[PDB]
């Protein structure tokens, strides 16, 4: 698993695999794990596929009857607090690898990471899984400040692909996520669309 | 809270139970369940108050309960009231016999009852159970039993007994008809009849059952329309 | 119609005003402090000439250096007697040492208005004990005589009288006391009252006494011992 | 994860006719660094009661504060100061409640009496205690106790006059064991502080000892 | 927790004439990678206190909440009676032997500095609940390596002044980047005197690296 | 004997004992609140029945956070009681969402306690209402009030209390929307002032407090020098 | 008559008369003065003996090394307050390693004492309490009751016949700020034996003193130490 | 559950519903109990003589252990579970102790219970009076008498139930220690006590008599009829 | 340490040594391994010294309340199953705790072996403790009924004194106890290095 989310001006843009493994067999090759929290919030899934489900689908429950009673869109910042609270609360049991991404109207565009402890940091632009490790050098020489929408777009889609080509737990297509004031534009990369890289031959 | 109360389990300035008294007047009302023991057996007869040409058939008895393989009961007055006691009845029986792996006997189920019956009009601020029940049935301490409870958690062990609408003038006759030591099945049924045309009867207005030994097993019977029918028949005969 | 725990328009709970009245049936105890010893005397009030005079006990030992004489309901004293048995084997387990007279009275004073229905569970008093306590025994401060009642407050007294008779009782005490006292001039002078304020032939069988001396144990006084304190 | 860590130190205790004496080293270590040489062992209790706790310094740290509440709590209820007798035998329970999970502690009692004699109380973790005339606990307690039982209990010694133990005498021991302790045991060091119980209050006075 | 995330290395802390410094660098760790690398393990307790924490950062996060939220309980009475150093440091080392008894504990070694009435605070409370105070204090690898520079200091120079003090907390983080492999080169300055607490940095320590060569 | 009991409707349809203890409220000093353009200003005409009294002794307005402020009439215990209450909610608030508390959602959790205790007859309605106000960046100025039954508004302008439909009067006048915390904290004070009943009651007691852009959105008691310059001004 | 029995039965004027009925325990009892200076605290409670041979009853009780109450009204509910403010007063001492700031302790007890008049069944706390502490903003003074409601004064007087105690204690309530220890201590005992009757005064039996200041813990003074005190007056 | 007080003080310092429950014992039937120097009496008077009724299943007088025995007055079905609770305590008191317990332990027990229903929230007090019999390890006959509040006192000869007032006068000028000579005289007393009572006196008189070191023996409608025979 | 109890004609004789270990070195050499739980009855301790302290300690308070309840003391059969009822219930736990109850009740001399396994046997002759096989030989050897009471200090104190010779967690004195119908007292406390120059 391979998951990454980076922020740039209107919004943010989020990425990941679509591989579900049980130890050398894919069960799902073509799995989302992109979930949607509320109409600008997403996350991003790693770790253990039933506690990361049911922690969304609690932080989800919450969240939209919080919404409801405040009568007002909620902060992305908030949902990232739902989620540290039920991740460090749990923390001996689950084992979920949150990156939590979307936007709001008081803060615009944020990425919070919740990591395995269930600490809540935010940053600019934030990658985890298994995968994750093989792309940190990349994404530290790529990143630059200042990139748009669509440099964000690619930028991560980049770094995707180049996890999967050597993470064993990563594979399949990719699904991108842009979040702005507008909504939401997911879109997948598969086969052909994914970024390509040559293999050095002798 | 304090002032809704109806205090149900509080004595009055008599020493008296209110609340166990209230509903003794209740099972004075209801239809007549009479017990008569014999010699080779015991038997129940019970006034049916169901009646209608609209009402069916469908149980196998409407006043008298099975309780496990050698004890049969017969409840009186609020049935509703009748159909908690039966069930805790039966679970009394099989709880003993899960423990000891034998029938229990015939004054321990009694006993078990009755306390449960003691316990609601002492503590717990609820009303009474407001059925009287009759229980005949045979064990290998005393052979044939016939007991009898009330509301109060009060029990006692009879020969022939009566309880229910007009079970006053059921007893009175009762004892200048019985005969101690001396009473078969054929004659305590011929009793029975005498006694529940004498506190009214056609044959669908009343419900028979006996309890015999057979073979070293107990069996518990509902006699048939037309068994009972030709015993009202003879005593008219003797009328 | 009303709670337990209802105040009266003066600001007195009602329930502890009628548990106090039925203090003033029992019969009467009276107990005397001096320097020799606390010595504690109550009549036993003997119904019928069937029943045992010894079954009526309304003097016990809480410990060994501690007395106790009742009076009003005595099925309530039971209650609060083993507690105070219990509260001293305590003390003596976890400290190593006997407990004074005005720490078991305390704590046998903390069940006075421990009741209540509302909010409570099913071992909770309902009602408050309709007993008054008279505590004498000798500490590290010599002899000692708390007085408890049913509202939960205690006192220190030198001489104190508890019942039905009470009032004249304690109207003989102040007559007859000083600060100088024995402790057999303490027993006669108990003895005097009693036998003023009774209606049987105060006897050795009649009424009881004990005594709680620095030197020895707890001391309830026996037949012989009586009669001839009665000469 | 242990909850449990040896932190070092070494409480004395010396009764006396009239006088008792709670001495202790002030090093505080873990594995083999030292947390800080200034961490005195011996806490005053009442005016006639000096206890020494050594062991792990969580346990003595939270036992020390559950004794001053139940002193304190004793007081209210029995409108007088808790004997040195009274404590021991309070501190026997309190360290038996825990006896599944114990208080890696090394309690030693050294006050007064009633009669104002020197009593001393030495404990074990799980309760277990008994009053002695003089008593070594902690990491140099095998290094002192011998020495003490000679020097003190006159064991071992055939003609001897058998004098007895004075305040004056009973200081300089403490200072002499302690300083020969410095030398062996590793967990010994720093300064030496040393709590006398005499009728008069208690008083402190502190040695310097080797720092290595 | 049982079994620590993501940690934070040793903290720095001494005092000074009027005043305590303590230094922390900006890295949580994931085991030996280095993951976030601009987190502060310095919080602000209140105007005379300020609390530094190494080891497990999600345990770090809790407290500084649970504490945050007792300061401003405490703001809302307005009674004129704050928290001292001492009090944060009492009510620390109670929370951390109360989780290590019920064998749950918070993996962290707090530092805590302040300065009430004239007096500055040094305080030290680890996981197990041993609390002690000191003149300078140095957790995880800062007690093998920086507190054995610190004390030579201390020894000779028992006060020392603003400048010192915070001089010498630069040439400890300096030797904590060269010795300590869980280290990172960008650390924080907390500083707290009669004015408050000061929170100073992103900072970074000059290295040489003469000895490659020879 | 419809009007003993909270869980008892007349036969009008009405719960009496809501009603007595909104009589309660009216036995009380006068306690208003104004919300300006950047800011809400607090006053109670606390009333000293002692001279023995120290000056401060049972204040009448509360800190319920560090952004909110909380005014009170009625029963001081049971005041008090709900100031802990709501002391509570936006403790737990932050701890579980994250940041601080809006005041409407402040003013609706304690609200809805309120009219939990109107609705059997195990307890008792609180005899005491309170007003609530706060300031934020974003938000701006919200002032509720929230009386014995639960219910719970926003206002410009409130006043609670014995002379509550006189003192409402004089602060129509104010056109507070265009106003200033810093003025109208005189305005507020002179309010205060003609209400107060100096032929039936004894002396008292100003208590003003305010929240606002010039506090920083924070809460506090109105400075001394402030204080006695807007009590010389409605004097 | 409807509405005097429950706590929870708010009458048709806006009025709790149970709770009423609770501070009328507290005028049945004996009177209590408590003052203050700007570094001292002093409580004078008048011990009353029914009987002529028992011991007058104790009015001031030990909280903690800094705080001191002097009871009035029921004992057993004042024993009950007194064992709940020793509790919390040991808490803060084993959490935070300080003393609890007297204001603090009082806001607990109002907080307790208010749940039992809101709850059917139970019933108010029919004790007025005298608490005297000192911590970090000196001197304290502060008087709790049944309604739990609780005032901070420089000068309070509770029990019987304390309206005269209390009237005399506004005369000069201007120099106790000034006023040193014994003069402080005296003012107490005069202003407490204006509740007396004028057939007795003020002895050594019947009077109990407890004083707490800057470098002062909570002392108490019985009868032989009541005497130096008491020896002065006129 | 049900916490309401049901047992509180009166005006008068009366608890009412125990002096109900006293009310309830004198509507009972008459039980009588004598203590002689080798043996112990208890007479009950047969209300109901009911010829249909099966006797065995009627009898007021118990046994709660093997050397200690019971009658009572009042409410049957109070009785009933005090007397399951007092067998109960006999055998809990056989299993921690090694030994049998003693008369006065277990009406001592007996007592405890009735006056805890008296201070209990939802529930009423017991509305029986009981006259516990037996033999000690010494072989001491006993004989004690609890009543509803609580109380308990050991008697020489105790009546309990309507004619208890008559019996206890009667008994009082009877009762002396060469009325209790040997078995037979404690017998004829025990009848004599409740034929002054007991309408149609004779075959509405069940009686159970216990010696040192011996079970209990309830006499049947013969060796009853030669006692009272006897008397004449 | 060692711990021995017979029954003969004269009551009961219980002797123990006075030895404390922890580990390898000797916390003490003047232990108290004798309760008093009362004039009557005695208790001795073997095993965890915390443990055996504690529950006869909490034996002692329920004896006394056992007293003040019926007016009479208590037997000791129903001692010694007091603290056999109280130490099953943490069985499996750890406790470590062997006691020998006697006393003297209406039963006459009485001598029971309680331990915290489960085991409460009424006897003549026990010995608990590491040197308590040591004990056995010696006791059994020169054990009789008719003993007469000068004879059986000198059995005890022999037992004893042989098997703090052999058992390296034993030593120190000997504390001799008597029980009688009267109640028991102290009969003697001799150091075994005093025993070793009396024996050779």
């Amino acid at each position: 698993t391979t998951i990454m989310a980076v922020q740039f001006n209107g919004g943010v843009v989020l990425g990941a695999d679509s591989r579900t493994t049980t130890g050398s067999y894919i069960a799902n090759r073509v799995t989302d794990k992109l979930t949607p929290i509320h109409d600008h919030i997403f996350c991003c899934r790693s770790g253990s596929a039933a506690d990361t489900q049911a922690v969304a689908d609690a932080v989800t429950y919450q969240l939209g009857f919080h919404s409801i009673e405040l009568n007002e869109p909620p902060l992305v910042h908030t949902a990232a607090s739902l989620f540290k609270e039920m991740c460090y609360r749990y923390r001996e049991d689950l084992m979920a690898g949150i990156i939590i991404a979307g936007w709001d109207p008081q803060e615009g565009g944020q990425v919070y990471s919740v990591p395995m402890g269930g600490m809540m940091v935010r940053q600019s632009f934030a990658i985890g899984g298994s995968g994750s490790s093989y792309i940190y050098g990349y994404v530290d020489a790529t990143y630059r400040e200042g990139m748009t929408k669509d440099e964000c777009l690619q930028f991560t889609a980049n770094a995707l692909a180049l996890a999967m080509e050597r993470d064993g737990s990563s594979g399949g297509v990719i699904r991108l996520a842009a979040i702005q004031e507008s909504g939401v534009e997911r879109q997948v990369l598969l086969g052909d669309q994914i970024p390509k890289f040559t293999i050095a031959t002798l | 809270s304090r002032r809704y109360d109806s205090r149900t389990t509080i004595f009055s300035p008599e020493g008296r139970l209110y609340q166990v008294e209230y509903a003794m007047e209740a099972i004075g009302h209801a239809g007549t369940c009479l017990g008569i023991l014999a010699n080779d057996g015991v038997l129940l007869a019970a006034e049916r108050r169901n009646i209608h040409k609209l009402l069916d058939e469908v149980f196998f008895s409407e006043k008298i309960y099975k309780l496990n393989e050698d004890m049969a009961c017969s409840v009186a007055g609020i049935t509703s009231d009748a159909n908690v006691l039966t069930n805790e009845l039966r679970l009394i029986a099989q709880r003993y016999l899960l423990q000891y792996q034998e029938p229990i006997p015939c004054e321990q189920l009694v006993t078990a009852l009755c306390d449960i019956k003691q316990a609601y009009t002492q503590f717990g601020g609820k009303r009474p159970f407001g059925v009287s029940l009759l229980y005949i049935g045979w064990d290998k301490h005393y052979g044939f039993q016939l007991y009898q409870s009330d509301p109060s958690g009060n029990y006692g062990g009879w020969k022939a007994t009566c309880i229910g609408n007009n079970s006053a003038a059921a007893v009175s006759m009762l004892k200048q008809d019985y005969k101690e030591g001396e009473m078969t099945l054929k004659s305590a049924l011929a009793l029975a009849v005498k006694v529940l045309n004498k506190t009214m009867l056609s044959a669908e207005k009343v419900e028979i059952a006996t309890l015999t030994r057979e073979s070293g097993k107990t069996v518990i019977r509902v006699l048939k329309q037309k068994e009972v029918e030709q015993l009202i028949k003879k005593h008219e005969e003797e009328e | 119609d009303r709670g337990v725990n209802t105040f009266s328009p003066e600001g007195r709970l009602f329930q502890v005003e009628y548990a106090i009245e039925a203090i003033k049936l029992g019969s009467t105890a009276i107990g005397i402090q001096t320097s020799e010893g606390v010595c504690l005397a109550v009549e036993k009030r003997i119904t019928s000439p069937l029943m045992e005079p010894s079954s009526i006990e309304k003097i016990v030992e809480i410990d060994a250096h501690i007395g106790c004489a009742m009076s009003g309901l005595i099925a309530d004293a039971k209650t609060l007697i083993d507690k105070a048995r219990v509260e001293t084997q305590n003390h003596w387990f976890t400290y190593n040492e006997t407990m004074t007279v005005e720490s078991v009275t305390q704590a046998v004073s903390n069940l006075a208005l421990q009741f209540g229905e509302e909010d409570a569970d099913p071992g909770a008093m309902s009602r408050p004990f309709g007993v008054a306590l008279l505590f004498g025994g000798v500490d590290e401060k010599g002899p000692q005589l708390f007085h408890m009642d049913p509202s939960g407050t205690f006192v220190q007294c030198d001489a104190r009288a508890i019942g039905s008779a009470s009032e004249g009782a304690q109207s003989s005490l102040q007559e007859v006391y000083h600060k100088s006292m024995t402790l057999k001039e303490a027993i006669k002078s108990s003895l005097i009252i009693l036998k003023q304020v009774m209606e049987e032939k105060l006897n050795a069988t009649n009424i009881e006494l004990a005594t709680v001396q620095p030197g020895q144990n707890f001391h309830m006084f026996t037949k012989e011992e009586l009669e001839e304190v009665i000469k | 994860f242990s909850p449990y860590a040896f932190n070092g130190g070494t409480v004395l205790a010396i009764a006396g006719e009239d006088f008792s004496i709670v001495a202790s080293d002030t090093r505080l270590s873990e594995g083999f660094s030292i947390h800080t040489r200034d961490s005195p062992k011996c806490y005053k209790l009442t005016d006639k009661t000096v206890i020494g706790c050594s062991g792990f310094h969580g346990d003595c740290l939270t036992l020390t504060k559950i004794i001053e509440a139940r002193l304190k709590m004793y007081k209210h209820s029995n409108n007088k100061a808790m004997t040195t007798g009274a404590i021991a035998a309070m501190l026997s329970t309190i360290l038996y409640s825990r006896r599944f999970f114990p208080y890696y502690v090394y309690n030693i009692i050294g006050g007064l009496d009633e009669e104002g004699k020197g009593a001393v109380y030495s404990f074990d973790p799980v309760g277990s205690y008994q009053r002695d005339s003089f008593k070594a606990g902690g990491s140099a307690s095998a290094m002192l106790q011998p020495l003490l039982d000679n020097q003190v209990g006159f064991k071992n010694m055939q003609n001897v006059e058998h004098v007895p133990l004075t305040l004056d005498r009973a200081m300089r021991l403490v200072k002499d064991v302690f300083i020969s302790a410095a030398e062996r045991d590793v967990y010994t060091g720093d300064a030496l502080r040393i709590c006398i119980v005499t009728k008069e209050g208690i008083r402190e006075e502190t040695v310097p000892l080797r720092k290595d | 927790t049982q079994n620590p995330m993501v940690t934070g290395t040793s903290v720095l802390g001494v005092k000074f004439d009027g005043g305590v410094v303590i230094a922390a660098d900006m890295l949580g760790s994931y085991g030996s990678l280095a993951r976030f690398r601009n987190i502060s393990r310095i919080m602000r307790v209140n105007d005379s206190t300020m609390l530094g924490a190494s080891g497990d950062y999600a345990d770090f996060q809790y407290l500084k909440q649970v504490l945050g939220q007792m300061v401003i309980d405490e703001e809302l009475l307005g009674d004129g009676h704050s928290y001292s150093p001492r009090a944060i440091h009492s009510w620390l080392t109670r929370a951390m032997y109360s989780r290590r008894s019920k064998m749950n504990p918070l993996w962290n070694t707090m530092v805590i500095g302040g300065y009430a009435d004239g007096e500055s605070f040094l305080g030290y409370v680890d996981m197990l609940g041993v609390a002690y105070e000191a003149p300078s204090l140095a957790t995880g690898y800062g007690a093998y390596l920086a507190q054995p520079l610190l004390r030579e200091v201390l020894e000779k120079q028992p006060v020392l002044s603003q400048t010192e003090a915070r001089e010498l907390v630069e040439r400890c983080m300096r030797v904590l980047y060269y010795r300590d492999a869980r280290s990172y080169n960008r650390f924080q300055i907390a500083t707290v005197t009669e004015k408050g607490v000061e929170i100073e940095g992103p900072l970074s320590a000059q290295t040489n690296w003469d000895i490659a060569h020879m | 004997g419809y009007d003993l009991s909270a869980s008892t409707f007349s036969p009008d349809g009405r719960v009496f004992q809501v009603e007595y203890a909104m009589k309660a409220v009216e036995n009380s000093s006068t306690a208003i609140g104004i919300r300006c353009k950047d800011g809400v200003v607090f006053g109670v005409e606390k009333l000293v029945l002692s001279k023995l009294y120290e000056e401060g002794s049972n204040k009448r307005l509360f800190n319920v956070d560090r952004h909110v402020g909380m005014a009170v009439a009625g029963l001081l215990a049971d005041a008090r009681s709900l100031a802990d209450i709501a002391r509570e909610e936006a403790s737990n608030f932050r701890s579980n969402f994250g940041y601080n508390i809006p005041l409407k959602h402040l003013a609706d959790r304690v609200a809805m306690y309120v009219h939990a205790y109107t609705l059997y007859s195990a307890v008792r309605p609180f005899g005491c209402s309170f007003m609530l106000g706060s300031y934020s960046a974003n938000d701006g100025a919200q002032l509720y009030m929230i009386d014995p039954s639960g219910v719970s508004y926003g206002y410009w302008g409130c006043a609670i209390g014995k002379a509550r439909q006189a003192a409402k009067t004089e602060i129509e006048k104010l056109q507070m929307k265009e106003m200033t915390c810093r003025d109208v904290v005189k305005e507020v004070a002179k309010i205060i002032y003609i209400v107060h009943d100096e032929v039936k009651d004894k002396a008292f007691e100003l208590e003003l407090s305010w929240v606002g852009e010039l506090t920083k959105g924070r809460h506090e008691i109105v400075p001394k020098d402030i204080r006695e310059e807007a009590e010389k001004y409605a004097k | 008559n409807q509405y005097d029995n429950d706590v929870t039965v708010w009458s048709p004027q806006g009025r709790i008369h149970q709770i009423e009925y609770a501070m009328e325990a507290v005028k049945q009892g004996s009177a209590t003065v408590g003052l203050k200076s700007k570094t001292h605290a002093v409580l004078v409670a008048l011990k009353r003996a029914q009987s002529e041979l028992a011991a007058h009853q104790k009015k001031i009780l030990h909280v903690d090394n800094h705080i001191g109450i002097s009871i009035a009204g029921l004992t057993a509910d004042a024993r009950l307050l007194c064992n709940f403010m020793r509790q919390e007063c040991l808490d803060s001492r084993f959490v935070f390693d300080r003393p609890l700031p007297v204001s603090r302790l009082v806001s607990l007890i109002g907080s307790k004492t208010q749940i039992p008049t809101q709850r059917y069944g139970r019933r108010p706390y029919g004790v007025g309490l005298l608490i005297a502490g000192y911590d970090d903003m000196g001197p304290h003074i502060f008087q709790t009751c049944p309604s739990a409601n609780y005032f901070d004064c420089r000068a309070m007087s509770i029990g019987a016949r304390s309206q005269s105690a209390r009237t005399y204690l506004e005369r000069h309530m201007s120099e106790f700020m000034e006023c040193n220890l014994d003069e402080l201590v005296k003012h107490g005992l005069r202003a407490l034996r204006e509740t007396l009757p004028a057939e007795q005064d003020l002895t050594t039996k019947n009077v109990s003193i407890g004083i707490v200041g800057k470098d002062l813990e909570f002392t108490i003074y019985d009868d032989d130490d009541v005497s130096p005190f008491l020896d002065g007056l006129e | 559950s049900y916490d309401r007080a049901i047992t509180v003080f009166s005006p008068d310092g009366h608890l009412f519903q125990v002096e109900y429950a006293q009310e309830a014992v004198k509507k009972g039937s008459t039980a009588v109990g004598v203590r002689g120097k080798d043996i112990v009496v208890l007479g009950v008077e047969k209300k109901s003589v009911a010829k249909l009724q099966d006797e065995r299943t009627v009898r007021k007088i118990c046994a709660l252990d093997d050397n200690v025995c019971m009658a009572f007055a009042g409410l049957t079905a109070d009785a009933r579970i005090v007397i399951n609770r007092a067998r109960v305590e006999c055998q809990s008191h056989r299993l921690t102790v090694e030994d049998p317990v003693t008369v006065e332990y277990i009406t001592r027990y007996i007592a405890s219970l009735k006056q805890r229903y008296t201070q209990s929230n939802g529930r009423r007090p017991f509305g029986i009076s009981a006259l516990i019999v037996g033999f000690d390890f010494d072989g001491t006959p006993r004989l004690y008498q609890t009543d509803p509040s609580g109380t308990y006192h050991a008697w020489k000869a105790n009546a309990i139930g309507r004619g208890a007032k008559s019996v206890r006068e009667f008994l009082e000028k009877n009762y002396t220690d060469d009325a209790i000579e040997t078995d037979d005289l404690t017998i004829k007393l025990v009848i004599k006590a409740l034929l002054e009572v007991v309408q149609s006196g004779g075959k509405n008189i069940e009686l159970a008599v216990m010696r040192r070191d011996q079970p209990l023996k309830i006499l049947n409608p013969e060796e009853i009829e030669k006692y009272v025979a006897e008397i004449e | 340490t060692t711990t021995l109890a017979f029954k003969f004609l004269h009551g009961v004789i219980v002797a123990a040594d006075s030895r404390a270990t922890a580990g390898a070195y000797i916390a003490s050499q003047t232990v108290k391994k004798v309760i008093e739980i009362n004039p009557y009855l005695l208790g001795t301790m073997a095993g965890g010294a915390a443990d055996c302290s504690f529950w006869e300690r909490l034996l002692a308070r329920q004896c006394r309340i056992y007293e003040l309840r019926n007016k009479e003391r208590i037997s000791v059969a129903a001692a010694s199953k007091l603290l056999a009822n109280m130490v099953y219930q943490y069985k499996g736990m750890g406790l470590s705790m062997g006691t020998m109850i006697c006393g003297w009740d209406k039963r006459g001399p009485g001598l029971y072996y309680v331990d915290s396994e489960g085991n409460r046997i009424s006897g003549t002759a026990f010995s608990v403790g590491s040197g308590s096989v040591y004990a056995y030989g010696v006791m059994d050897r020169g054990y009789s009924y008719d003993l007469k009471v000068e004879e059986a200090y000198d059995l005890a104190r022999r037992a004893i004194y042989q098997a703090t010779y052999r058992d390296a967690y034993s030593g120190g004195a000997v504390n001799l106890y008597h029980v009688r119908e009267d109640g028991w007292i102290r009969v003697s406390s001799d150091n075994v290095a005093d025993l070793h120059d009396k024996y050779s």
